C-alpha cells in the first residue's frame, strides 16, 4: 500500500532524500459556507535518513510514548520535523501542499535561500530543522512531498517516478 | 552490553507503526 510506495519512491531515487510524505485529500462539510471544502493532511509517511537538555527530554519522552502504544537514542532534528508534520493539515491553496495540488503543479525549493525565501511556513521551519530542498508534487489524490538535507535541483526523472508509483 | 539480540525500538525502526497513528493523538502527545 500506500507506505510501501513512498519507500519504493526514495529507496530507488535518484538523489539522497531523507523522507517522503503522501498528504491525502479528504472533505469536510462546512454549514457556514455550504462548501465541501477540500483539505490535504497526513495519510501516510516513510523517514529514512541518513538540541539541548530541555528539547531532548521532551522528544525522547514522545517516542517512549509511541513506543508503549507500539509495543534511547537521541532524536534528530529531521526525525522530529517528519513526525511533527503528522499534526499539519491544508485546506486547498493554502501552504506548499495546498498550492501544489490546487494548481496541479510541481513546487521545488532548492538551497536554504530557496526555503527560508519563499514565505511558505512550512518551507522555512523546514530549513530551520536541517532540511535543504523541499518538493510538493500533485497527485490524483493528494501530495506527494520529498525533503532532503542535502540539496537537490529539479530532476524530471523524479516527477517521473512519482507519476509512476501513483494514480 | 554485547548483547546482539538486538531490538529495535528506535523511532526509524517505528515510524512505519508511527505513521499509523490518528493525527489528533500525535497533536495530544506533543502537547504534552
Amino acid at each position: 500500500t500506500l507506505q510501501q510506495r513512498l519507500q519504493a519512491l526514495i529507496e530507488s531515487a535518484g538523489e539522497n532524500w531523507t523522507y517522503a510524505i503522501f498528504w491525502q485529500i479528504s472533505h469536510d462539510f462546512d454549514s457556514s459556507t455550504g462548501d465541501n471544502t477540500v483539505i490535504l493532511g497526513w495519510g501516510d509517511g516513510y523517514y529514512k535518513g541518513e538540541t539541548n537538555t530541555a528539547e531532548q527530554e521532551h522528544r525522547k519522552r514522545v517516542i517512549r510514548e509511541l513506543n508503549s502504544l507500539i509495543s534511547d537514542e537521541e532524536v534528530t532534528d529531521t526525525e522530529w520535523f517528519f513526525l511533527v508534520s503528522m499534526t499539519q493539515s491544508f485546506v486547498n491553496g493554502v501552504g506548499l501542499p495546498g498550492e501544489s495540488f490546487l494548481n496541479s503543479r510541481v513546487i521545488w525549493l532548492s538551497g536554504s535561500g530557496a526555503l527560508t525565501g519563499s514565505g511558505c511556513e512550512r518551507a522555512g521551519q523546514g530549513q530551520i530543522y536541517g532540511l535543504k530542498t523541499m518538493v510538493c508534487i500533485a497527485t490524483q489524490n493528494g501530495v506527494v512531498e520529498l525533503g532532503s538535507s542535502e540539496v537537490i535541483s529539479q530532476s524530471s526523472d523524479l516527477m517521473h517516478k512519482v507519476n509512476n508509483l501513483f494514480n | 552490553f554485547q548483547k546482539f539480540l538486538d531490538r529495535r525500538r528506535s523511532f526509524r525502526d517505528i515510524q512505519g507503526a508511527i505513521s499509523k497513528i490518528d493525527p489528533e493523538i500525535i497533536k495530544s502527545l506533543l502537547a504534552s
